[PDB]
RNA sequence: CCCGAGAAGGGAGGUGCAAAGUGCCUGAAACCUGAUAGUGAUGGAACGAUACGGCAUGAAAGGAUCUCUGGCAUGAAGGAAUCAUUCGCGAGGAUGUAGUACGAAUGUCACUGCCAGUGUCGUAUCUUACGUUUUGAAGAACGGGCCAGGGAGUGUAUCUU
RNA sequence: AGCUUGUAGUCCGUAAGGGAGACAACCCAGCCCGUGGUUAAGGUCCCCAAGUGUCGACUAAGUGUUAAUACUAAAGGGCGU
RNA sequence: UGUUCGGGUCGAAGCAGGGCUGUGAAGUCCUGUGGACCGUUCACAAACGAAAAUCCUGGUAAUAGUAGCAGCAAAGCAGG
RNA sequence: CCCUAACUGGAGUCCGGUGAAGCUUACAUUCUAGUGCACAGUCUAGAGACCUCUAGGGGGAAGUGAAGACCCCGUGGAGC
RNA sequence: GGAGAUCGUGAGCUGGGUUUAGACCGUCGUGAGACAGGUCGGUUACUAUCUACUAGAGGUGCCCGAGGUCUGCGGGUAAGC
């Protein structure tokens, strides 16, 4: 038989494709540290998308210096609040935690997510951790943040999101120092992403219970004759004689949506602080108005409105220094329209 | 169609007992009713019953699991077997009314013995395809509880 | 407490794998990564890579990845690890890259008869070149 | 008499040597419900046989110089260890110790209160069911879901032995 | 041709048990029951009872680690050793 | 069946489980249940022994609280 | 059809009631290779495998339905 | 590009071909009838027991009791061509 071939119906690089075991995102990387102390990561919240009319400032571009039309991500982003300095010991097995310090005073609406840690050893703790790092046994630093969401309304939640977030600096020693200046402060996302970068977002995208096959993972449906013989929006074969098995491969019916996803070299357009430039009239559906400071990511981004999703320094960003983009009209019509 | 001897037979001093004489009801419902309050109070029985019959409280089905979804909560596979519990209660109300004639004290008794017992069946017949007959039976059961004033 | 390095794999495995089954010791075996596998480094490196990306490994063979992991395995391999005894030689067996920081300090045994010293040419790989080439961090 | 909507049913209480309680003598198995013994959510499959253990049971019908644990005597085949001398390149061999100590078992004397058996589980070795068709069956060859009962060389005549 | 058809012997068929990974017919062996010992075939690094046995060489190819068997690749070449 | 010698309401046959004997076909005994019949010597007969026949008759599982109770045809709701 | 999308009613899915049938020697959480009547979940050696439940399409069980209707054979038939 | 997966894949589909019963043409045969010749027409059964996979749950094991944040033994990837 001489077989006409086709590429295979998805991506076998995100298997299994069930729900994620957290509404939150979580960085298995973080990137090199290439100037001053900074967190390398923020978090905050979809809440829709507009257009933004700019001058192409992009390099090389065709439409170089005209006005483009660019669709942009509007992510509500309230300061987060470092609470805690965690130091991880690199041995033959790997990364383990051995020390933790949380702020003295934490906000009273933590205990949502967890019981509050006392006010008890953070004056200590900080010295045992300049010992642990003198002594060699700390092979690097991350600082555990958490969101305040209360202060949004379209975010109904007032439960914080806990993560974990690099820090960026040329020596343990740095960023010991800097994670010791920022533990317990309110970072604003000025503080760790400059308008016109590249950043990396992930979030967990929109869930759609569970899907057949065709949609699932883009399967043909069945054609012609065999459109209509009962068998329409169903995969054609489960395997062959041998092996005697249904390969994991096969595309079948399942959990779709809800999953982690990373996109990679969504610019930042505009860092606001007054959410009135940004909603439109009557409100983002569904969501109500933008009150706090926000950013605009290029493009789009996974997750629905009100999704909780993490930004990062990029990990694989090509281009060099962009620039800072010359946003001339940010649309507020009505997006129920 | 006779009457029927107790597979346990507590001491008639500080035991009740009562049958349910071959009732039209599912016997697999009734046996997971029957393993769900065995052991408990008759007081609790009789509330956690009207739980499950005002669709409040689910039984685990642990024998018959096939054809029951998972329910909220701390469970597996549960139903509501209204039938089951109205019948299982009307013999838990007949027991306590044995033990209150005997002078025993239901309120602070036990569920000691909640057994089914598959009695005879009445055939009925279900006219099928292609000129069959197949059977359609009408399954009746035995509902043995022995409540007792000691553990 | 077995220090592996300069020993012959199979050699060190086999007496580990007996002392085991004379079932009267816990056995800890460190610097797995410096274990000798004799023969030629292209040809050790095709087997292994082989029996690496063999299997079914979405649903068969696991071939493991740190030279520790991989000693236990070959020992595992000497061992009838599928009956109770087997299961006890292997439960009371513990490998390591290196040497662990509490066994740091303990007096240590080598097998004589498993020294690479005896090997007759230099046509030999460590473990922990191995496993490094399979893509082990350790 | 009590409960129950009840001319159902159940409980309690009676009758009778015995409930044998009306399709009711006896009342097996399959099947189903519950209890008890063993095991059990890291585990490998003809579901067993053999040996040895854990747990349970071991009232009757089984053992009481019987069971346990030792001593002593005799002990077939077989038969060391250790050491001395010598040979061999060596691993080792030969001679003596030594046909000795031991040794299946057969008797005898103490000690002991269990043992046999049964159920289940575990460790070790072995075994891919049964009947049939087949040169060849665990077969991806045919037959049986299970249990109970029924189910197959008989008589007349004649010939031979 | 694990094809078909002869012949001599021996087997399976109807042949246990032990050993070859398993193996109708390949090796020991024909086998009443129980106990003890010593052997056969085969094996003695572990799985697995017993040698990380001895002597003298070869092989650098994981070649090989495969009595018989249809279950084991040839001609040709090699200043490989 | 003939014949010899017996057992049984102070509990026969049968049934469930167990002990002992016998290589075994099987026999015997114990406990419970059961309520009236049952064996034994030497012989003689047979409608005399079942695990199998896509065996027959009866009973009863897994499948399984599963399929079905959806084209008929807008199918009911409120109050009493 | 390129190339599928949304929506409507009935099923399905979840709940109450009612309630069958068909495959079944046994066991069974398997996968690879070999072996074997040369097409193995059970043999051999490895590799895996914590159990239970729900939904889902049918890879496999040389799945089930059925003493192959093709071929041959039978000193078996029928019609012409 | 070619090939293997029971010439992979009908408890997924199709039914055009071949392989039933009807009929025509040509050629054989006295005939019934025949043709690896042509032509027109010609029913594609099953509610998934086990296993495998795809997903979602309840447990038990691990475990001071609970919660949170992590690591990564490993698995997958075309972390694009």
């Amino acid at each position: 038989m001489a077989s006409i071939h086709r590429p295979k119906r998805g991506s076998l690089a995100f298997s299994p494709r069930k729900r994620a075991k957290s509404h939150i995102p979580r960085f298995r990387a973080w990137p090199e540290a290439t100037g001053e102390p900074k967190l390398q990561s923020f978090a905050g919240y979809k809440v829709g998308m507009t257009h933004v009319i700019m001058v192409d400032d992009t390099k090389n571009s065709l439409t170089q210096g005209m006005e483009i039309s660019v669709p942009v991500t509007v992510i509500e982003t309230p300061a987060i609040r470092v609470a805690a300095i965690r130091a991880y010991a690199e041995d033959s097995t790997g990364e383990k935690a051995i020390a933790e310090v949380w702020a003295a005073d934490l906000d009273p609406e933590l205990k949502r997510r967890i019981p509050i840690p006392a006010a008890g050893n953070q004056a200590e703790a900080l010295e045992n951790i300049g010992k642990l790092i003198e002594e060699g046994r700390v092979s690097d630093v991350r600082a555990v943040i958490y969101t305040l969401p209360k202060s949004l309304t379209g975010v109904p939640k007032k439960v914080p999101d806990i993560m974990e977030s690099g820090i960026s600096a040329r020596d343990l020693g740095t960023k010991f120092e800097y994670s010791k200046t920022i533990l317990g402060t309110l970072v604003s996302v000025t503080d760790v992403f400059k308008n016109g970068t590249l950043v990396d977002t992930a979030a967990i995208t929109i869930g759609k219970g569970t899907q057949g096959p065709v949609k699932r993972w883009g399967i043909q449906l069945m054609k012609g004759k065999h459109s209509r013989q009962g068998s329409l929006r169903q995969v054609g074969t489960l395997g062959a004689f041998n092996p005697s098995r249904v390969s994991w491969r096969v595309p079948q019916m399942g959990q779709m949506g809800y999953h982690q996803r990373t996109e990679f070299n969504k610019r930042i357009l505009k860092i606001g602080s007054d959410g009135e430039e940004v909603t439109p009239e009557g409100g983002f559906i569904n969501y109500g108005l933008v009150r706090g400071d926000y950013i605009l990511i290029k493009g789009s981004v996974p997750g629905p409105s009100k999704r909780l999703i993490r930004l990062r320094d990029p990990i694989r960003a090509k281009k060099a220094d962009l620039g800072e983009p010359n946003i001339l009209y940010i649309s507020r019509e009505s997006k129920q329209g | 169609m006779a009457r029927i001897n107790y597979s346990i037979n507590g001491d008639p001093e500080t035991t009740s007992k009562a049958m349910g004489s071959e009732l039209h009801i599912s016997p697999k419902k009734s046996r997971e009713v029957c393993c769900k309050i065995k052991g408990m109070k008759a007081s609790e029985a009789r509330k956690f019953l009207e739980d499950v019959i005002a669709m409040k409280q689910a039984v685990p089905f642990k024998k018959h699991h096939d054809g029951s979804g998972h329910r909220k909560g701390p469970m597996a596979a549960g139903k509501y077997p209204i039938s089951a519990s109205k019948e299982i209660l009307k013999v838990l109300k007949n027991a306590e009314s044995n033990a209150e004639y005997k002078g025993l004290e239901p309120a602070n008794m036990y569920i000691i013995h909640a057994a089914i017992q598959r009695g005879r069946v009445i055939h009925g017949f279900m006219p099928r395809a292609r000129g069959r007959a197949t059977p359609k039976d009408t399954e009746t059961v035995n509902i043995e509880m022995i409540l007792s004033e000691v553990r | 407490v077995i220090d592996a390095k300069g020993l012959i794999l199979g050699r060190l495995a086999s007496s580990v794998a007996k002392q085991l089954l004379s079932g009267d010791e816990k056995v800890y075996i460190i610097n797995a990564e410096q274990a000798i596998i004799s023969g030629s480094r292209a040809a050790t490196l095709r087997e292994y890579r082989e029996t690496r990306e063999r299997g079914a490994t979405e649903f068969g063979p696991y071939f493991p990845k740190r030279p520790d992991r991989i000693l236990k395995r070959t020992i595992r391999g000497m061992l009838p690890y599928k009956r109770a005894r087997g299961r006890d030689a292997m439960s009371r067996l513990k490998v390591y890259v290196g040497v662990p920081y509490e066994l740091k300090g303990a007096e240590t045994v080598t097998i004589p008869d498993a020294d690479m010293r005896l090997l007759s040419s230099s046509r030999y790989v460590e473990l922990g070149e191995v496993s490094q080439k399979m893509g082990s961090k350790f």
